[PDB]
């Protein structure tokens, strides 16, 4: 009888369930009085509805989802904000957890970028204690592939703050005013999701003359510049716009509260090649000893992005050969493969 | 890429596919491969970290490749044993592989109109003119 | 160059 009882009791809830009706899910959009709202069904007319007596008058603020009754059209209970990956914004792109230690040979540069970006977000007291508005924005310039993005990605991982990555060159679309609009949606997106490191990729495109299209670049800079030092809201989000060419960038863009700190990140540090390989080499099993030093000179002017491949490409050499890397002979050719074939 | 327009249905299809691709981790036997002829219009989201990131590059074939490519699509035909496929490649430039097949198919046809069985070298060359719509006329000032 | 664009309406 005990087995029959637990199933029978669940069945009794189901008999009640058959009775229960559905609520037309909708969103509130105004509050005319203390008993009247203007609710919109998800794909439905806008009904003027009241709220059930056992509801919080307040909690129902514009934007607050509700599920009104299907006949009374009186709201019966709030609901959480709908969550779907319908977002068009990289914002959800988790940086992923990357420790500062993983970027290699940028101790000073990483230290600086920590200052401007990390500080205003974590210990604002220091800035408000001295009375200066928190610094906002870091301009990371350096040779391509050196790893500007990663440092900007680790900073997000330490702070646990949402990161939005914009390929700046892409934002400059051909049709007029699209280019300003993409920048505008970025900062407007930030207001909704705080705090977000807005990492702009090569910024030479938008910042740095007589043609219709030669002033669209001019307009887009003005939109970028305004959204920073701009009436609206000053905000708490930070931007890490990184370029490859710092002479091109316009003067206004490099200012105290409008993007400061020209952190230079040159090709992997001489010693870094070790650290970078150290941080990027060890993962792959490789019992054999390493003459890293020769790999260092075997890899002069290496982009660092190449160094990541060096070890990985070596793994493919190992993926053929056998299954365990036991020889530096591998990195040598791997260094070549990540040089002549990386040209 | 992206764009209330009527493209908010395909946008759901992409994000759905975007969703699952990141849903499953590597180490699995669900290796994915996708093909596109215009990679300048694809979303950056589609190619970021856990999505099609190692991107395969398909070039327009080189001259040696064209000589080979024009061979594979000619095996099932009775091409004459003296057809310097190499020489054909030299005359066949800026040719996508498919067009490199078009010469083979056109080569067989051109033989047909001439009532031959084996495709001579000339038939192949006439294809290299009719694959690109050109009409070879013996201009006079050459001699 | 810079191209202004019109638009239709799929019903
Ligand atoms: N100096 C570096 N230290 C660590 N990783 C690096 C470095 N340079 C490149 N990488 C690797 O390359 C990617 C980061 O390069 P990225 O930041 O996009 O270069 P850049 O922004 O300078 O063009 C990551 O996969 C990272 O592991």
């Amino acid at each position: 009888l005990k087995e029959l009882t637990k199933q029978y009791e669940k069945s009794e809830n189901d008999l009640k369930a058959l009775q229960s009706v559905g609520q037309i899910v909708g969103e509130v959009l105004k509050q005319l009085t203390e008993e009247k709202f203007i609710v919109k069904a998800t794909n439905g007319p806008r009904y003027v509805v009241g709220c059930r007596r056992q509801l919080d008058k307040s909690k129902l603020k514009p934007g607050t989802r509700v599920a009104l009754d299907m006949t009374t059209l009186t709201i019966m209970r709030y609901l959480p904000r709908e969550v779907d990956p319908l977002v068009y914004n990289m914002s959800h792109e988790d940086p992923g957890n990357v420790s500062y230690s993983e970027i290699g040979g940028l101790s000073e540069q990483i230290r600086e970028l920590r200052e401007v970006i990390e500080l205003p977000l974590t210990n604002p007291e220091l800035f408000q204690r001295v009375g200066i508005i928190p610094p906002k924005g870091c301009l990371l310039y350096g040779p391509p592939g050196t790893g500007k993005t990663l440092l900007a990605r680790a900073v997000a991982s330490q702070l646990d703050c949402n990161f939005l990555k914009v390929v700046s060159s892409s934002i400059v679309d051909k049709y007029i005013g699209e280019s300003a609009r993409l920048i505008r949606e970025m900062f407007n997106y930030a207001r909704d999701h705080q705090p977000c490191i807005i990492f702009m990729d090569e910024i030479d495109a938008i910042g740095g003359e007589g043609t219709s299209a030669d002033r669209e670049i001019q307009r887009t800079l003005m939109e970028l510049l305004n959204q920073m030092d701009g009436f609206d809201t000053l905000h708490r989000v930070k931007m890490i716009m990184a370029t490859n060419r710092p002479d091109t960038l316009d003067p206004a863009l490099l200012r105290p509260g409008r993007l400061d700190r020209k952190i230079h990140i040159d090709l992997p540090n001489e010693q870094a090649r070790l650290d970078i390989l150290k941080i990027h080499a060890g993962p792959i099993t490789k019992h054999g000893e390493i003459d890293y030093e020769a790999i260092v000179k075997l890899s002069d002017g290496f982009n660092g992005a190449d160094l990541r491949n060096v070890c990985t490409e070596a793994g493919m050499f190992a993926i053929r050969a056998d299954h365990d890397f036991v020889v530096q002979e591998d990195f040598m050719k791997a260094v070549r493969k990540v040089a002549d074939s990386k040209k | 890429k992206r764009f209330k327009a009527g493209d908010r249905e395909v946008q759901r299809t992409m994000l759905e596919l975007l969703n699952q691709l990141d849903g499953f981790q590597p180490n699995t036997q669900v290796k994915v491969i996708a093909a596109t002829n215009r990679v300048d219009i694809l979303d950056p989201a589609l190619l970021r970290s856990g999505r099609l990131d190692r991107k395969i590059e398909f070039p327009m074939p080189n001259e040696e490749a064209r000589a080979r490519i024009m061979q594979i699509h000619s095996r099932k035909m009775n091409v004459s044993p003296d057809v310097n496929y190499e020489e054909l490649a030299r005359c066949t430039d800026d040719f996508n592989g498919a067009q490199c097949k078009a010469v083979c198919v056109e080569a067989g046809m051109i033989a047909l109109r001439r009532g031959a069985t084996e495709l001579t070298h000339e038939d192949y060359m006439e294809g290299i003119l009719e694959v690109q719509a050109k009409k070879k006329a013996n201009l006079q000032y050459y001699a | 160059a810079x191209x202004x664009x019109x638009x239709x309406x799929x019903x």
